[PDB]
């Protein structure tokens, strides 16, 4: 009846939980103590990634009132920011499909 | 009992079904560059080949322009490679593939810096270490600088002066190569494009058929694609000329691109030098720690010379390229180096005196016994032509560190009866169900409890013994093989999809402390945190930048990991 | 042989005899055995190439029926199962001759994977655990 199939080293009470761990545990080793150097690498890290964010290499972007208010008339430009076409490349790299953004 | 909703919250069970390849990569483009340019990566990673209009056509993003900047910014990143393929009966348009390489640069990016500071022989200066870090940092953010613009931007002609010899010395050590077409087309249709033509090249009505004639084809096509792949792969030629009365100039017109290579070679001398300091004593493992370094220079091609990966290895006589790069390793007399060559490059604080005890001052017999130490140890380190001369061997030195690499990755996952029945499994070829009691004579029912905790893997191949000519593993006991090559396959989905959790961790951390990260990288903000800023605030500011120090710490440490079993 | 004892493979009995076979080549082995890594990494000796620093079966079937530690007499064939058994658990190194060599085993007694008995896991209820049965 499929219920007296059992080997001989399983036992019974082992049996009908199931459900298992919510997420497989094995606490690996490759999170030990910092070092200096390893803080240092992780300071690294951080200034990297945020330079290329705050270069022009962002292509990700997808109070924006019809009405100017006097305050933002004479009031400070948030920052121009350095069009893709405006960096200086290298044609013999780039496609041609790639050639008609840039400001050639 | 945990709720369905509780799960795949925290469990992160819908992560477990992504593909490493595609979601390391994906999140990686997501976090540095911006959500556009990691949707065109991941649907080039999904599908290899496609053009533009593929782009617009299968993803939301269907406008040209912007599809344009997007593609234009990651090719820019060296993260994408392109060809102009040529329809001859009618217009024709150019595919884009991936580069697979090209986003290590932003990968390596953290480890790239750290071993362009620890590598120089003059580091203790402060203000050079500042500089060279900078200057790295700039080109790889940046893809190709050039001195064009660099020498123009920096203000003072003497700190230009410095910046100008830099380049000579990053050029030379390989830093810095030459980009190129190379560095943008496929090995494969490389190698068509390089068949084609010189099976256009014979005129008709020879003596030979097509089996030699084939054959005189694909050996061309070997050797002028050897000659075109090993012209810039090293090369002075930019910084060779030299105007009067002034210093060794480098071509300002060009563009210079960190390379990725030698990089590497230095990342595996590092691994290989780790293993010594674990392996051996540091008396004679600090002599190691140079011994590789004087050949880590110009060391060879560490998996394929693009050679393999362009074309299908060999179907009968299949030897040929294990036998050719073994000859290549045994030829290049520059690898090839004596005692002498090396007290040249000994440091004055190494001492080798109290490292040898025969029985039970930079002397050129010493060091040559460590070389002799090192090539009669168990594991082939160094090969011995002719006395006194050794080089690197990599012909057979590759398997076996594959081997003890996972082996050791399996030991410290599992339990060391587990350990021990990997070990029995590799070293005992097709052992069995009694063949595991003769070479083990461990408790039985660990050993199984184990081997089961291991069949979950790659790790251990089973059989299926027919008795009868149909076919059931029941009836009859089955056996166990090797397969060793899932196993190294099994060592680069998990890593790389840890190494994906990782940066998905960190990327949805700055999801949820977006403001709090903005309001603290702004300039007058940066060097004040501790003053304009609320209590409870500044608390968190803090722990969860621990907690991205964590992370990162942690990624470095798995970063040591994967690509030993990138290599072939 | 005696490892066949009541139908069971005897625990105790043949862990002990897996720690005794390498001890002997740990002293062996090196210019001073384990007292040579006791004083720190960088002032210990190592023995010349040309010296013959490995071991042969009959010193170490000699040192082993001498003993009287297992109270049983030992055959070259058993003695070869034995180092076949413990060739495993990265202990004595095999060399042509039947030969044998520990290199980090004080390391491991007392990211360099081969060695991280000395990094610990996180021991906390923190975050970006990782794990090496997570993805299956």
């Amino acid at each position: 009846n499929y219920m007296s199939n059992l080997p001989f080293g399983l036992g019974y009470g082992d049996v009908g939980k199931n459900h298992i761990t919510e997420f497989p545990s094995i606490p690996l080793p490759i999170n030990g103590p910092i070092t200096n150097k390893e803080r240092s690498l992780a300071v690294k890290y951080i200034n990297f990634g945020k330079t290329v964010k705050d270069g022009p290499f962002y292509t990700g972007s997808m109070t924006n009132d019809g009405i100017e208010r006097y305050s933002d008339k004479y009031l400070k430009k948030r920052k121009i920011g350095i069009s893709i076409d405006d960096h200086p490349y290298n044609l013999n790299l780039f496609p041609n499909e790639l050639y008609n953004v840039m400001g050639i | 009992l945990v709720t369905p909703e509780d799960v795949m919250t925290i469990s992160s069970l819908e992560q477990r079904t992504l593909n490493p390849d595609l979601f390391l990569y994906k999140e990686l483009v997501k976090a540095h560059l911006g959500e556009r340019a990691a949707s065109v990566i991941g649907m080039l990673v999904a599908l290899g080949r496609l053009s533009v209009r593929e782009l617009v056509e299968k993803i939301d993003g269907m406008d040209v322009d912007s599809v344009k900047t997007t593609l234009v910014s990651l090719t820019q990143l060296r993260c994408v490679k392109y060809l102009q393929e040529t329809a001859i009966s009618g217009k024709k348009t150019t595919y884009y593939y991936y580069n697979e390489e090209g986003i290590h640069i932003l990968l390596y990016s953290g480890l790239i810096i750290d071993e362009i500071i620890t590598q120089m022989r003059v580091n203790d200066e402060e203000e050079h270490k500042q500089l060279v870090a900078e200057i790295v940092q700039n080109v790889i953010s940046l893809g190709s600088l050039t001195v064009e613009d660099y020498l123009s931007s920096v203000t003072s002609d003497s700190m230009k002066y410095t910046i100008s010899s830099l380049f000579v010395q990053l050029c030379e050590m390989g830093y810095l190569i030459q980009i190129s077409k190379l560095h943008y087309t496929p090995i494969e249709d490389l190698w068509q494009f390089l068949y084609e033509k010189h099976y256009k090249n014979i005129p008709r009505n020879s003596p030979l058929s097509d089996l030699k004639k084939r054959s005189q084809a694909k050996m061309n096509a070997k050797t002028d694609f050897a000659k075109i792949i090993n012209k810039p792969n090293e090369l002075s030629q930019i910084l060779t000329v030299d105007p009067k009365t002034s210093l060794r100039i480098v071509k300002p017109t060009v563009s210079l691109t960190i390379n990725l290579d030698r990089f590497m070679k230095g990342r595996r001398s590092k691994q290989l030098i780790n293993l010594a300091k674990t392996r051996v004593g540091s008396v004679t493992a600090q002599v190691y720690k140079i011994a590789l370094r004087l050949t880590e220079q110009k060391s060879p091609k560490i998996r394929d010379p693009l050679t393999q990966t362009g074309l299908l290895q060999d179907l009968e006589e299949a030897k040929s390229f294990q036998d050719e790069a073994e000859l290549v390793e045994e030829k290049t007399p520059g690898l090839t180096f004596n005692a002498i060559d090396l007290a040249r490059h000994l440091p004055a604080e190494l001492d080798l005196r109290g490292s040898l005890l025969s029985r039970k001052p930079h002397s050129a017999s010493l060091i040559n016994s460590h070389l002799k130490i090192l090539a009669s140890s168990n594991f082939p380190f160094l090969n011995e032509t002719k006395p006194g001369v050794y080089y690197v061997p990599y012909s057979k030195l590759m398997p076996v560190l594959k081997s003890s690499v996972y082996e050791y990755v399996i030991a410290s996952t599992l339990g060391p009866s587990a350990m021990r029945l990997s070990r029995c499994i590799r070293d005992n070829k097709l052992v069995s169900e009694k063949i595991i009691n003769s070479t083990a004579l461990m408790k039985e029912k660990d050993i199984r409890s184990t081997l089961a905790s291991l069949i979950r893997y790659n790790s251990v191949e089973i059989q299926e013994v027919p008795r009868t000519a149909d076919r059931s593993a029941s009836r009859a006991v089955f056996l166990f093989r090797c397969k060793e090559t899932h196993s190294y396959n099994f060592m680069r989905q998990n890593l790389e999809w840890n190494m994906a959790n990782l940066l998905f961790k960190k990327e949805k951390l700055k999801q949820e402390n977006s403001t709090l990260l903005k309001k603290a990288n702004r300039d007058d903000v940066k060097g004040r945190e501790n003053e304009l800023l609320l209590p409870s605030e500044l608390n968190q500011l803090k722990m969860v930048n621990e907690r991205e120090l964590n992370v990162f710490a942690r990624l470095s440490r798995l970063l040591s990991l994967w690509e030993v079993f990138q290599m072939a | 042989g005696p490892w066949f004892t009541d139908g069971e493979l005897d625990i105790e009995f043949i862990n002990s005899l897996l720690t005794i076979v390498w001890r002997f080549i740990s002293e062996n082995t090196f210019p001073n055995g384990f007292k040579n890594f006791e004083n720190g990494p960088k002032k210990n000796v190592f023995y010349a190439p040309n010296v013959k620093n490995y071991s042969t079966t009959q010193e170490i079937l000699e040192f082993i029926t001498a003993a009287q530690v297992a109270n049983v007499e030992l055959t070259p064939s058993n003695i070869r199962s034995l180092c076949e058994v413990l060739v495993y658990d990265d202990k004595l190194e095999k060399v042509t001759h039947d030969c044998y060599r520990v290199t980090l085993e004080s390391i491991l007694q007392m990211f360099s994977i081969f060695n991280y008995f000395k990094m610990f896991p996180a021991s906390k209820h923190d975050k970006e655990v990782v794990y090496f049965d997570e993805w299956t």
